[PDB]
């Protein structure tokens, strides 16, 4: 009794949010008319963590898409699974995106955060206990930047003790999808830091990077890398809905990992990512997927860890196993490679294991690490903003929305020291 | 709805939700009366 | 007749407990509805019927791990008021378990286990379980004890708990949990004994003969010590002794309760048909370095008095001759001011296997509690730890929001440093 | 007293004893390796041939 | 013989003899038309043949109510008579169900309950059931009594009323009308026990395992306690205690009458299966504050003498040794004068069960009756509630046009204030 409210914004938060759908309604055995079909007594102990019961044994998620235009919400309800959810959380505008931070902030948001609010007034306080909220969206975008760094500063004030975890993509740096991404990821990280508790960073290149050299996949589409990041929410919430060896739910991970207040930026990585070929010489052990995890190339995030020093480690293992031979690796791993650790901080890698690992796989593991390589991403869009700040840049569509020019001067100012402060614990 | 509405004048200003904890400057630690078992006697203090 | 209370803190105690109540069901032969297919008064009471109820209550901040127990197949035997179980758990911070948390279900939990006391006539001890790392273990932990002190006053409370090991670890905050509760269990705990995962680690691993072990091993392996401590109580033997002669014959002074563990003979069912085991032997295994259930070497420090337990084929004859052989020894050091030191146990009872055991039926056996001034050598790296995240303040905003006042870590700073300073003078001779 | 002279007849109960368990504890690890080869990998003995197939 | 009177008025009180009714034909052994298939004569008449006819008087300004039971089964059990139903009830106002409305029945009413008194050759008491709240409850409750005073005199009066919860409340005005009738309740009554839905309501989910109980379920559990109460005068016992013996035991001065009560045990039937349930256990049930059925805590203040009351297979040693543990216990406050503090019954007939019912079969249990200084907690929580609204002067147009002068207002106000101060003066230091 931990439930966990959803929360989709924008054309990346829908698409990622529905493909989730999908892995989670499996793994519980949900049939697409969202009746149980399942096969263990197990899937039905916790299934309130994240799904309402309509009488007549039809189970509902707690599901709520945001957007202003509904051209991505229609496809997909026109998906496979696109029934389940309920037709009265689908909250949208009629107005045109704009791909604008403060269009989307200041113009059309204050319109439906009206309703939004409310209607996440409907799922919160309509069952028994509420560990946290869960946010899904994209920071280079106008939507689910700006639209959803709103709803995340009244979600803080209405709920402060719950726990507003945030899934978040971060541009690229050889070729992005926006022109004006510098000014609207860093207008959106100035309410991350202060707002969410967790934060975790994908970056796109690197799911290609990921498919091409291990997977082998000749083409790979959206549906397949949205599917290697519901493996990484499926897996952080997996201690709450199946018994274990040793739990380790969303508020041990971020008390653990995070060691002051603003550095709680996350990379995440999943293993095993076994190529399709390579299986037949792969001899699946608790060491191997200990390999992959701290393998630099599987990190879902473009920043390398070589180049910075870990702060915190964490592990999550699916499935049953010895209890020793995840002690002993996480000792081995650390000892090993001291260079990368800091000092004033024994014992950096936190561990977890799981009973029940996913379909087919015997067992699977799950990596979120904090380093100060994050340093690379912040310069990365720092240094764009300043040359196209330097000269008035495309900044005339956001003044004309209302947005003052102080805002950016202060925005960019806590991105600075937030830059500096990971410097200054290098040390 | 117009208590929810958030102007541009008001944007949110650094370090007014991370709040920071004060540097402890502390009291002498109250050690040996901290405890109700009294403490071992010594070596040197040995009833001749 | 006469009783002993178990009380199971957190997820390492919970799940020890089912071990340890698996074990004791199956000794004394009650099936696990409860009915049949002597010593049952000491862990059980009669509910009328043929159904006995264990003395246990099992207290956790979050439902998985009762959960577990409550679909299990031992439901039936335990009275579902003794299952408690909270709505959060502590998120392994020592202020939340006992601030915030804590207090919210503190005095449900205290009816409870006094109810339980009512049907005890002869009360005699509890026995509580911690794992240290733990926020529930370590915060709800010392706030029990602190007000179990003032409700039962001069009763035995004996405490068995898992020490954080030397190099494997699973909570980054582990060492802030530990300290804090160090001050709590020196004052009010009558005994505590230290355990350690890493040392389990390695004996299940070299003398049973398990490749890769899972908690539920190392659970089974402490429920044999319990069974024999508690072996005096129940059954018949040539040298009883009651809680009360450990208490007395272990600790010399008030601050120098903490005992270690060891049991002898840890063997595979392969390797025990080979030989006899006497009671040489298996006094001789015991006070190797290996089989310490801590991993620290006794040969640094110097040994108190030594409490041996022998559940078997032993009988007097045979232990005079093993102790007088082990004094002999010049491997082994003892402090002057104890020449004695020793005190010695002995029952009939023979130990009990388990379906699906992890060890032989071997015809003797023999259980071993010591006081040594080894012990200093966990508390020295536990300090030194503590002061690398202490020195940058890492940690301390999540404890100081969850209610604590930061002026309590240097407290417990002292706390620990006094009890180092004890350890050394005692260790001193004239 | 030093009456474990049941072993007369006693410790033969024992070691006959320690003989069927240590039988038993070998057909557990025996069925196990059994049990443990064609879960892992005739399964993925499937999901070779579908997914390479199917490509 | 001994004969005892029940009166049921307003909604509550009717309510509540429906059930109570119900246990007692059942108990005795009567169909629900009033025949048969001893002490059946202390709450029936036998009218001839073989049909039996209830000793009770049901009266309601409304007929909603009073018709269920005209319609329902228990239609052939009464007297038509018996049955008295107004036109329009008080609308939970005090002024229109005393002066304006109540004076159209209360005559009609008088002549039944005075008919009734006839056929009763030994009365001793009368049995009267209130709601505080509602207009008919004590607008028309506070009539009755002040009449029923001079017109039998010294006969002695107990009541059961249903006092306002600390928090739940079903109508606004209802800090108004309790004070009210507070005036009329305290000279008049020889005893009035107190009881509440909100501890009734957390008994009936904690020990009785409800997840969500009805009106329904909480009068089964007061008509157990009657049961209990009369049970003296009805079957045998080692020891007997008559309605005068309650009266004098339990007072020790005259506006100190008010006791609460307490049961033990109520247990669900998978429950009891872990429990024996003997006298010392049963015993230590009452004392707890959960038991209590009136939402006040016993800590909180002293008590005085204490009545109890055994139904089943007692052995008066049994007694003697639970008393005796009682008084060890330092959590209970007993005052310095009444070291005595107790009075004893034990009777032999066990508790009676209802189909549909919520209790478990069990062979023995106790019913407590307590004076005690903590319901001074409950009395400070209505002066509180009637000051705020009084002060704006936010009903008052209502019951002044009705009748009601609003001199009365701060007489009942200054009452209660003599009230409050009659306890904590015998509650002080000797
Ligand atoms: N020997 C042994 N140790 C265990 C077992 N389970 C957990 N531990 C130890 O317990 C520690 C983890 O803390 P928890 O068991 O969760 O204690 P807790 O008080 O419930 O912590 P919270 O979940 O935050 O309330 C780790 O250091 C483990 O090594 C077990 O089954 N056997
Ligand atoms: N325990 C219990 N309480 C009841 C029941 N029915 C009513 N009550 C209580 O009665 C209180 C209010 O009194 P009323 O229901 O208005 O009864 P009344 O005295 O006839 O008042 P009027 O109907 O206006 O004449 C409420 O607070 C209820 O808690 C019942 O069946 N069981
Ligand atoms: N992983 C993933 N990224 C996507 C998907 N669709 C869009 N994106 C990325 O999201 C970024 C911004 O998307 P955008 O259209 O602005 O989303 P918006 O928040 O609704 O405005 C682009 O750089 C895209 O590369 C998808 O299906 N999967
Ligand atoms: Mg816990
Ligand atoms: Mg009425």
């Amino acid at each position: 009794v931990r439930e966990i409210v959803h929360i989709q914004a924008g054309q990346c938060g829908n698409q990622i949010g529905a493909k989730f759908w999908e892995v989670i309604s499996d793994e519980h055995g949900i049939d697409p008319t969202g009746s149980y079909h399942g096969d263990s007594d197990l899937q039905l102990e916790r299934i309130n963590v994240y799904y309402n019961e309509a009488t007549g044994g039809k189970y509902v998620p707690r599901a709520i898409l945001v957007d202003l235009e509904p051209g991505t919400m229609d496809s997909v309800r026109a998906g496979q699974f696109g029934q389940l959810f309920r037709p009265d959380n689908f909250v949208f505008g009629q107005s045109g995106a704009g791909n604008n931070w403060a269009k989307g902030y200041y113009t059309e948001g204050q319109e439906l955060c009206e309703s939004i609010l409310d209607v996440i007034r409907k799922e919160a306080e309509s069952c028994d206990c509420l560990q946290g909220f869960q946010l899904v969206h994209s920071l280079g975008g106008g939507t689910g930047a700006g639209l959803g760094t709103l709803l995340l500063n009244k979600l803080r004030e209405e709920y402060p003790d719950r726990i507003l975890s945030t899934y978040s993509i971060v541009p690229s740096p050889k070729v992005s999808d926006t022109v004006v991404e510098p000014y609207n990821c860093t207008l959106s990280v100035h309410q991350l830091v202060e707002s969410a508790d967790e934060v975790f960073c994908i970056d796109n290149e690197a799911l290609y990077d990921i498919c091409f050299r291990t997977l082998k996949l000749t083409t790979p589409t959206y549906g397949d890398l949205n599917h290697l990041v519901s493996m990484v929410m499926s897996g952080t919430t997996c201690a709450l809905r199946f018994p274990g060896q040793l739990n380790s739910d969303l508020r041990k991970l971020a008390v653990n990992l995070v060691p002051f207040p603003r550095l709680h930026f996350f990379i995440v990585g999943f293993a095993p990512l076994t190529s399709r070929g390579s299986q037949q010489y792969r001899a699946l052990t608790v060491p191997e997927l200990t390999s992959q995890l701290f393998d630099n190339k599987n990190m879902m995030a473009a920043c390398d860890p070589r180049r910075g020093v870990y702060l915190t480690a964490s592990a999550h293992f699916r499935g049953r196993m010895s209890s020793k031979e995840v002690d002993e690796q996480m000792l081995n791993i650390q000892a090993r490679n001291t260079s990368y650790f800091v000092e004033w901080i024994p014992s950096n890698v936190k561990s977890a294991i799981c009973d029940i690992p996913p379909r087919g796989l015997k067992m699977a593991a799950t990596f979120i690490g904090n380093t100060t390589a994050f340093r690379e991403l912040f310069t990365r869009v720092d240094s764009q903003f300043q040359k196209m700040y330097a000269r008035r840049a495309f900044i005339h569509w956001y003044v004309n929305e209302g947005l003052e020019t102080v805002e950016f001067d202060e925005a960019r100012s806590n991105m600075t020291d937030l830059i500096q402060e990971y410097e200054m614990y290098e040390t | 709805p117009e208590k929810l509405r958030q102007p541009p004048s008001q944007y949110l200003k650094k370090g007014e939700r991370t709040k920071k904890l004060p540097p402890k400057e502390r009291v002498i630690p109250k050690g040996n009366e901290g405890l109700t078992k009294p403490p071992v006697p010594k070596a040197t203090e040995t009833i001749k | 007749m006469r009783e002993v209370i178990s009380i199971h803190v957190g997820q390492a105690g919970v799940q020890i407990g089912n071990g340890c109540w698996e074990l004791y069901c199956l000794e004394h032969g009650i099936q696990p509805d409860g009915q049949l297919p002597d010593a049952f008064n000491t862990f059980f009471s009669e509910t009328g019927a043929g159904k006995h109820v264990p003395r246990a209550v099992f207290v956790d901040l979050e439902p998985t791990v009762v959960d577990e127990v409550r679909t299990g197949t031992y439901r039936q035997l335990f009275h579902p008021e003794q299952l408690i179980s909270g709505k959060e758990d502590a998120a392994n911070n020592y202020a939340r378990g006992h601030y915030t948390v804590g207090k919210e279900i503190i005095d449900l939990t205290l009816d409870r286990i006094r109810k339980l006391a009512d049907q005890c006539t002869g009360l005699q001890g509890f026995l509580i379980f911690h794992s240290f790392g733990g926020g529930t273990g370590a915060g709800f932990g010392s706030l029990l004890l602190e007000r179990l002190s003032v409700d039962y006053g001069k009763k035995s409370k004996l405490e068995f708990t898992v020490y954080p090991s030397p190099q494997v670890s699973t909570a980054i905050v582990e060492p802030y949990n530990s300290i804090l509760a160090t001050h709590s269990m020196i004052d009010h705990s009558d005994c505590a004994f230290m355990v350690d995962n890493e040392a389990l680690y390695d004996l299940c691993r070299r003398a049973l003969d398990i490749e890769r072990p899972t908690y539920t091993n190392l659970n089974r392996l402490i429920g044999q010590v319990v069974s024999s401590l508690t072996a005096s109580l129940r059954f018949d033997g040539a040298l009883n002794v009651d809680f009360t002669e450990f208490q007395t014959n272990l600790v010399p002074y008030a601050r120098i309760h903490f005992p270690i563990c060891s049991y002898a003979p840890v063997i595979s069912a392969e390797k025990a048909y080979h030989e006899q085991l006497s009671v040489a032997e298996i006094t001789n295994s015991l006070f190797e370095p290996a089989n310490m259930m801590v991993k620290c070497d006794p040969r640094h420090g110097k040994y108190m008095a030594c409490t041996l337990l022998y559940r078997g084929d032993v009988v007097p004859k045979d232990v005079s001759a093993a102790v007088a052989t082990i004094k002999t020894k010049r491997t082994i050091q003892f402090v002057d001011w104890c020449p004695t030191g020793f005190k010695m146990g002995i029952n009939y009872q023979p130990p009990t296997v388990v379906p699906g055991g992890d060890l032989a039926k071997v015809q003797r056996a023999v259980c071993m509690l010591a006081n040594t001034t080894a012990i200093a050598e966990a508390w020295s790296r536990l300090d030194h730890k503590f002061d690398l995240m202490y020195a940058k303040r890492a940690f301390v905003h999540w404890y100081v929001g969850e209610g604590m006042e930061e002026a309590e870590f240097p407290e417990a700073r002292e706390d620990l440093a006094l009890l180092e300073k004890d350890y050394d003078e005692v260790a001193a001779e004239s | 007293g030093q009456m474990d002279t049941q072993a007369y007849k006693g410790m033969t109960p024992e070691q006959i004893e320690r003989l069927k368990q240590i039988q038993l504890q070998q057909i557990e690890e025996n069925r196990k390796r059994r049990e443990a080869e064609a879960e892992q990998e005739r399964i993925d003995e499937e999901n070779r041939k579908k997914a390479a197939r199917d490509a």
